[PDB]
């Protein structure tokens, strides 16, 4: 599994989220 | 805010691990209620054998968090077959270091071993959280993950061991550990979310989140409970996140002023700026005596909010001349938390891999 | 070896639960203005519990109704719609004894029902399986130990029932009822193994240790009444495997007594599980072919070992035949609990849908 290296990766994502 | 030095992080000690003589417990169990032979178990026996020494020396790195949630999950597996918790057929002494008091604590209960395992696995996480100089953007949410890792394995010890086999797992010390990690995790994305230039009333949420979780952590730290449990970790702790209270709110107010610069509110762009330079200040008198990666962020961040008071003093002064509003007049900055502790499935099989006791039962 | 069928929970069927209007109502207020931006999170919450309350009965479904339990603590966490709290909407599912619709303003309300159907669901994919094969007997178990911990997660955490279904007593007879199935199939995988004959017997007797505890809640009159013809066809059923697996655990009584050489032991424990087979038999009146076939079988066994066992004791070995008082009972041995249910794993709940909800 990568847990821990998907977790790092998404958090591009959420300040994406957070920003729209 | 780019180039702003990075602040250090804190990071607690591993437990260390005392005995743990399973193997007769094992070979007793299946002797008696079974009725077989227990050599036949004695390759299963040799795995967690192999397992527990690596995993009580862990290494400091990656890697040994994939070996300290390994062997937590097959602590799971073994206690699923053959009982050894509090009070069991099967239960033999487990004994680990206190990290505070030094003491030997000893429980005939698998349930410590689990815990102690729990709890080194998110201390290896705030060590490896804060060794990263968060330079890069890959060094940023390497570190916020392994703080939230971190929060995640503390947070998982105080909900599902809610009786507290030692002081250093108590609801209370672990309640401040979780909000330590997260005010820490939210910081390294802080950090990504100037790097990244993001929107500035986003960046000021952000930083006012990182002083709400670093508050939280502080009224722990001023408990005097805590503070004679922890003793000079307490101060040392209390020193660098009480700082880091008043130069994120600094923080937060910069980008606030950011925000009415953006919107042309000028007046209330010099009430930001000039609230943000005196929680600045405050800041910088309680690092006094602080190593110099404190003065340099603290310094560079100065320069930053005195030009920028500057020029909005400058511009209100002579073009806008609007109103300067009081601080009381403007609606508070409401913290964004945008980490969590990340829950952990100990018998989750793509991290423990096989159950070694599958042949058990 | 017998397989004996197994007893399964329907899900329950859910009513509104209206959370839309709100969440828009809380974030204007408490973020301002735009709700545009927050109407696709709720758009993909939706659609999570129009497939979990649409649930496809495989193992899959277990995935959705879990992905659904996730995100319903993630929205709890940011829009207070607990009871008593700003945002709260109300919950409406049928209670499934009665079918009456059941309402309360309460988000954990919502949870507890998926919850329940996540155990319900589980009951259902453990009972499916023929268990023909090692791999069926403990996927068997493993559902129903995953619909044990389900009940039991319901039990410890949500200690008000918001209906009658999902009180203690009767979420305690789910469990117990459950596990008791869970050790059976591991029975049925110990006696495949040729796993030793006292082993057996004590994992037998936890059975009936199991059914028994779930056999006293069905005679309470009050939850006779509340299940009605369900707590008839569960008794008629638990009641005969009572007696079933106290028989089974006593025919490897008396095959360990025969290892040992103990002939007169070995009647009384051949002759006490045909007694109890008997009263199995006098008890399953009714019951489907799965069942007698089992039982005719079984009787096959036993009453063949009692004939032999007593001429050899009568022509033989001349051992005294010992009551039954003068042995200690059989231990049960409990192979089974209740497994977590870790309703917010990330790695079935997926990412957190409201990160903008912050």
């Amino acid at each position: 599994e990568n847990y821990f290296q998907a977790e790092a990766y998404n958090l591009d994502k959420v300040l994406d989220e957070f920003e729209q | 805010m780019e180039a702003v030095p990075r602040m250090p992080m804190i990071w607690l000690d591993l437990k260390e691990a005392g005995d743990f003589h399973f193997q007769p417990a094992v070979k007793k169990f299946v002797l008696k209620n079974y009725g077989e032979n227990p050599e036949a178990y004695n390759e299963e026996l040799k795995k967690l054998e192999l397992l527990r020494q690596n995993a009580v020396r862990v290494p400091r790195d990656f890697e040994g968090c994939s070996v300290l949630r390994k062997y937590l999950g097959q602590l799971h597996y073994l206690q699923s077959r053959v009982p050894m918790g509090s009070g069991q057929e099967a239960a033999v002494p487990v004994t680990w270091t206190e990290i505070f008091s030094g003491k030997s604590v000893a429980h005939e209960d698998i349930k410590y071993e689990q815990a102690c395992i729990l709890y080194n696995l998110g201390a290896l996480h705030s060590m490896l959280g804060a060794m990263d100089k968060r330079v890069s953007e890959e060094g940023m949410k390497v570190s916020c993950t392994h703080f939230q890792c971190a929060a995640g394995a503390f947070a998982y010890l105080r909900e599902h061991f809610p009786q507290a086999y030692s002081v250093d797992m108590s609801r209370q010390i672990l309640t401040l550990n979780v909000n330590l990690m997260l005010g820490q995790a939210q910081e390294c994305l802080l950090e990504k979310s100037m790097l990244d230039n993001r929107k500035s009333f986003l960046v000021a949420r952000i930083s006012a989140q990182v002083v709400d979780y670093y508050k939280e952590a502080c009224r722990a730290l001023e408990n005097p409970d805590t503070a004679s449990l922890l003793g000079r970790i307490q101060k040392d702790w209390k020193k660098l996140v009480q700082m880091k209270i008043y130069y994120f709110a600094a923080v937060a107010h910069l980008h606030m002023g950011k925000q009415a610069e953006e919107q042309q509110k000028f007046g209330e762009r010099v009430a930001y700026f000039q609230s943000a330079l005196d929680k600045l200040n405050e800041a910088i008198k309680l690092a006094k005596g602080q190593p110099d990666t404190v003065q340099d962020a603290l310094r560079f961040t100065m320069d930053v909010i005195g030009g920028k008071y500057n020029s909005a003093k400058k511009d209100n002064d002579f073009i806008y001349h609007e109103a300067v509003p009081a601080l009381d007049t403007l609606q508070p900055v409401k913290g964004a938390p945008l980490v969590k502790p990340l829950p952990v499935n100990p018998t989750d099989p793509a991290v423990t891999g096989p159950d070694i006791f599958a042949k058990l039962v």
